């Protein structure tokens, strides 16, 4: 599992 | 216990980075072999290598990640059953966001060491870079991480509050239309909302220093690497296609190194939440025949709250078969406390007790609980199914129709086939279902079908209608088999209280009176006072 | 769908007034994805600098443009996240007082008959996703769908058969990327339910937790909770099982391009077209368009629930009320008369009240008593003008009571409710609640007329002193005596008193029944005894809601 995420 | 497995999905972790670890290198070697002018052998060797490394270390992480599961799952549910059974005698969100957390933690921590590992495996110098810039790439950010943390906890509360007190006020609305205090609240709301906006430019400006900081770090570092190993292959001690493999581990590592300063506040967090939950986490004999009678001897109790401080004393009453008991008077007496040490509910604070013979933890607790069934202070229908609420706690499950004889017993039968499906039907929580005069009489329903040794039925009947109390005095005094089982009558109708064949009262934490009901009216104590009362 | 543009036209429109904010982060959001697109061809071209003949120029002048394109996308991409979470909070903060707003001035039965929760879901965390549409979602959008461009127009200038072999590979990335996120929101959606059944399950074992500890059934409830887990568990294992297989075939798709790529940009290489730090640039290019495209399918996803949500919280201020305007009467001069005349009243939920006709004078006591199913308080509560009357009319003074000013009629009309409610505020607001701004020598002189300075003057500051949330810190001869208070405080002229001998002392009712402002006032008392009936000037009785 990788870590995805999202920004302002 | 689970260590078994949770090695094994380490060592399963640790070989899909190596697998994963293909494309880079082998990308670098195989340019370089084209620098090289080299014949296909090595290409083809070295692009089945690529293939064949990175889908064994694609199956291998979706193993690993299954073996982590069915095991966290586990280790998750059997926390929350513990905690709910300590609890009985809010958790789970802060579980899986903790293994959810901790797995990524151990990914990305993994894949960096590999990362490094293999920058080692090449040309050490290039490795310096990555070694020197480390700290500035830990420290600052770790800095700036707890100041935007602790300003977003602070706008996050402060709202939670503001929402508070809107509630409050829609709860309470009635009063405020009474009083025409809209824009009141109007302005309660608008200064908090105040409050928020003036945090928020703070909180605002932190976010974007903590950016322009994890940004400017870790694509300094990926230009100067850059640099340096320009540098390097001008002097040529390191091939280009070197440069090109350490060109993407960079990018693997400052993406890995980032995700490691975005995860380890919410581990830490998740710690700390944990530990005051897993602080909060902290044989009889068998009777085989009619318990017959139980009887105590001047036994004194004390209140859990303030154990120091005796409730009451002097607890000479016998329950004799074929005999129904009584108690009546204030409620400071203990008469409460009194039927809760029947139930077996605490151990005694002093004198004795018996019961068959025996004391009350002497017997089994399920044999207890089955046959010393009481109604209890206000009636009480559980969300399942009628035929489930008038059986709870029943070791082994009966037949319908001794449900239905005990409700015909105590009169609910008619009112269970009123409502639809017969005394199936589903019924509302917290006795949303029916009446209370319904649910007292579910209650008595529920203690005869138990077939008590010894009825502790009280404040049933006082709280219910009055052809409620009637019916349930009607099936007190038509007891069969000489009354069967007795009975202990503390409820508030004292005209129930002339069948008594041992009658009692008890006053101020000890007895006040007894005898026959007429030789209590004859009397000058507290049945006396109630008689002519 | 027309729905969803003009909830998105009332966003943009709510949105308006954070104009500068808006055009600086997009601003500084294209200046971030300029530099963002040009790196990666300057770094291929350093390799490609390094590859040749060294010229210390051109090393020089690409490392040169390197560090400026470096410290324009760093800090470019700080300030528009700046700029894009205080548009944020402000669009949150102006919803959240529009929204309160709206909800103060609705008519009692619409809180009559929604639950609290129901409420407070839409207030709290849904004025949270009112923010996530233009400050986040359509930024990241935007953002997407611009470096996606841009980057296709590098791949490109690179070479044209390498992106043919990309724009052959993308739409099965789109079909299960897509697919994925449906089935993760509805077992997401299957997790909730399980979760709250669990929580529905806790709720009711500990809630009879007597009851239970009485039958002995705490091991039935355990297993219960256990099979409940048991469930939740299942369905968790199930999501993270699907999420992993994604994962993998996905991993598995990335190389299935990948090696085939790399040999035909290798054949490329060996025809003598491209070379290496060009490659290298089309390999980082080809690294992000990948993800770029996943994370604007998942934007465009969340676009649709963040929409419901808008339309879920519009639909409260775009309810209508049902009450009329005031027609803002206040004589300055009030004798005080109150004449009902076959008025009746139904709930929205009936005949609760029916045919009720009396008269009422300033020097007279009047009480009202009869059971009747307890409903003897919608009398008081059709007199407050809290509710309309569906029959027949309430007239004062020969007026009926809807002209009057919503704020003079109040604060001349007074009524105390069986139970008195506080508002967690200090014994100064709690008293002269209602008030803008009055003398506190009146505030304590009522305290003291009302018999609730004894609890006053012992407690520090006197009346500033801060009771508990709700008033929950105090007991009930509190309530009423902050109540009585609190009513004879405002000097009304008509005073409504409740449950006077059956929840508070004769103490309270022989100061409301001897005070300056009741003595000559008019007062309506109700009781449920006959300890108010010896000492009523008039009696009146009422029954299954008539006279």
């Amino acid at each position: 599992r990788r870590y995805q995420s999202t920004e302002l | 216990s689970e260590t078994r497995r949770l090695s094994l999905f380490l060592v399963l972790v640790v070989l899909s980075s190596l697998g994963e670890m293909a494309i880079p290198f082998f990308t670098g070697r195989l340019t370089d072999w084209i620098l090289q002018d080299g014949s296909a052998d090595t290409f083809t060797r070295n692009l089945t290598l690529m293939s064949i490394l990175t889908i064994a270390s694609a199956v291998l992480e979706f193993v690993g990640d299954g073996i982590y599961n069915n095991t966290m799952g586990h280790v998750h549910s059997h926390l929350q059953g513990e905690v709910f059974g300590a609890v009985l005698r809010d958790t789970s969100t802060l579980s899986d966001s903790l293994s959810e957390n901790l797995s990524l933690f151990l990914w990305y921590l993994v894949r960096g060491l590999c990362l490094l590992g293999i920058m080692l495996w090449g040309s050490v110098s290039l490795t310096m870079v990555t070694l020197i810039t480390l700290p500035l790439l830990f420290l600052l950010p770790k800095k700036v991480g707890k100041w935007y943390q602790l300003l977003e906890v602070q706008v996050r509360e402060s709202l939670a509050k503001s929402s508070q007190v809107a509630i409050e006020a829609l709860s309470a609305m009635p009063t405020v239309r009474s009083f025409a205090n809209e824009e009141g609240e109007a302005q309660k709301f608008r200064e908090k909302l105040q409050e928020i906006k003036t945090l928020n430019q703070k909180e605002a400006v932190a976010y974007a220093v903590n950016s322009w900081t994890t940004s400017i770090s870790g694509m300094l570092l990926k230009v100067g690497i850059l640099y340096i190993g320009g540098q390097l292959v001008t002097s040529g001690a390191v091939s280009s296609g070197n440069l090109v493999t350490f060109v993407l581990y960079q990018m693997q590592f400052t993406q890995a190194v980032e995700v490691l300063l975005s995860i380890y506040p919410r581990v830490q967090k998740a710690v700390g939440s944990s530990e005051k939950i897993f602080e909060y986490l902290d044989g009889l004999l068998t009777p085989l025949h009619l318990e017959g009678l139980v009887q105590f001897q001047d036994v004194s109790f004390a209140y859990p709250n303030r154990p120091d401080v005796l409730v009451l004393q002097g607890l000479t009453f016998t329950l004799r078969p074929g005999e129904v008991t009584a108690l009546v008077g204030p409620n400071g007496s203990g008469k409460s406390t009194v039927a809760a040490l029947l139930q077996n509910l605490y151990q005694p604070t002093g004198g004795q007790l018996l019961l068959d013979g025996k004391p009350l933890p002497q017997y089994e607790h399920r044999y207890l609980h089955r046959q010393v069934a009481a109604v209890g202070q206000e009636p009480q229908v559980f969300g399942r199914s009628l035929q489930e609420n008038i059986a709870y706690g029943l070791t082994q499950k009966p037949t319908m129709e001794e449900i239905t004889a005990a409700a015909v017993k105590s009169g609910a039968h008619s009112f269970i086939s009123g409502l639809p499906q017969g005394y199936d039907t589903e019924v509302d929580e917290a006795g949303s279902q029916l009446s209370g005069g319904q649910r007292q009489a579910v209650a008595l329903a529920r203690a005869l079908i138990r077939k008590p040794c010894v009825l502790i039925l009280d404040d049933a009947t006082s709280a219910l209608d009055a052809n409620s109390q009637l019916q349930v005095e009607q099936l007190l005094y038509e007891s069969p088999e000489r009354y069967s089982r007795s009975v202990l009558l503390i409820t508030q109708h004292l005209s129930l209280v002339e069948q008594a064949d041992h009658i009692l009262f008890l006053e101020g934490g000890a007895i006040r009176e007894g005898g026959t009901h007429q030789q209590l009216m004859e009397k000058k104590g507290c049945y006396w006072a109630m008689v002519q009362a | 769908q027309v729905n969803n543009k003009v909830l998105m036209w009332r966003l943009l429109k709510l949105s308006r007034p954070d104009l500068p904010l808006l055009v600086a982060a997009f601003f500084f959001l294209v200046l971030a994805v300029l530099g963002e697109t040009l790196i990666p061809h300057y770094s291929g071209r350093v390799i490609d600098i390094l590859g040749g003949d060294f010229d210390p120029h051109a090393f020089a002048s690409a490392i040169f443009f390197m560090c400026l394109f470096s410290f324009g996308s760093s800090l470019s991409a700080g300030c528009r996240g700046g700029c894009f979470t205080y548009t944020m909070s402000r669009i949150n903060l102006r919803i959240r007082e529009q929204l309160f707003s709206s909800l103060l001035r609705q008519d009692l039965g619409f809180f009559q008959e929604t639950k609290t929760g129901e409420l407070n879901s839409r207030l709290s965390s849904d004025t949270t996703l009112m923010s996530n549409w233009l400050p986040l979602n359509a930024n990241v959008l935007l953002r997407s769908l611009v470096k996606v461009v841009g980057l296709y127009g590098f791949m490109l200038s690179i070479s044209p058969r390498l992106t043919l072999l990309s724009l052959l590979h993308m739409p099965f990335t789109i079909a299960a990327e897509k697919v994925y996120n449906t089935r993760h929101q509805e077992v997401l959606r299957e997790i909730q339910d399980a979760v709250a059944r669990a929580g529905q399950v806790v709720r009711e074992a500990v809630g009879g937790l007597q009851t239970v500890r009485s039958f002995g059934a705490e091991e039935h409830e355990v297993c219960r909770y256990k099979e409940a887990l048991e469930q939740c568990r299942q369905l968790y294992w199930r999501r993270d099982l699907e999420r992993a297989l994604y994962l993998l075939v996905r991993r598995v798709l990335h190389l299935g391009v990948q090696m085939l790529m790399l040999s035909c940009g290798l054949q490329q290489m060996q025809d003598g077209e491209l070379t290496q730090g060009s490659l290298l640039s089309f390999m980082i290019y080809q690294e992000s368009v990948g993800s770029y495209v996943q994370t604007l399918v998942y934007i465009y996803g969340d676009m649709l629930s963040n929409v419901g949500a808008a339309e879920k919280v519009f639909s409260y201020m775009d309810r209508q009320p049902n009450l009329p305007s005031p027609g803002t009467l206040a004589p300055t001069t009030l004798q005080g008369v109150v004449k009902f005349q076959d008025v009746s009243f139904a709930y929205p939920n009936r005949p609760v009240l029916k045919g009720l006709t009396f008269t009422l004078r300033p020097g007279e006591v009047t009480a009202l008593v009869g059971p009747n199913g307890s409903g003897k308080s919608t009398v008081a509560a059709l007199l407050q003008n809290l509710y309309q009357p569906t029959g027949g009319q309430v007239l004062l003074d020969e007026k009926p009571i809807s002209q009057y000013e919503h704020c003079y009629l109040h604060s001349q009309v007074v009524s105390v409710g069986q139970e008195p409610v506080l508002f967690s505020g200090s014994v100064r607001n709690n008293i002269a609640y209602g008030l803008q701004s009055c003398e506190d020598d009146k505030v304590m002189a009522a305290a003291q007329a009302a018999h609730a300075d004894d609890f006053i003057q012992e407690m520090e500051h006197g009346i500033y002193t801060d009771v508990g949330e709700k008033g929950s810190q105090l007991a009930a001869g509190q309530k009423q005596r902050l109540a009585i208070a609190r009513a004879l405080v405002r000097d009304p002229r008509v005073l409504i008193l409740d449950e006077a001998t059956s929840a508070l002392d004769v103490q309270c009712e022989q100061a409301l029944q001897d005070w300056n402002s009741r003595g000559d006032r008019t007062v309506l008392v109700i009781a449920h005894r006959l300890q108010t009936v010896q000492r009523a000037h008039q009696i009146l009785v009422l029954q299954e809601g008539k006279l």
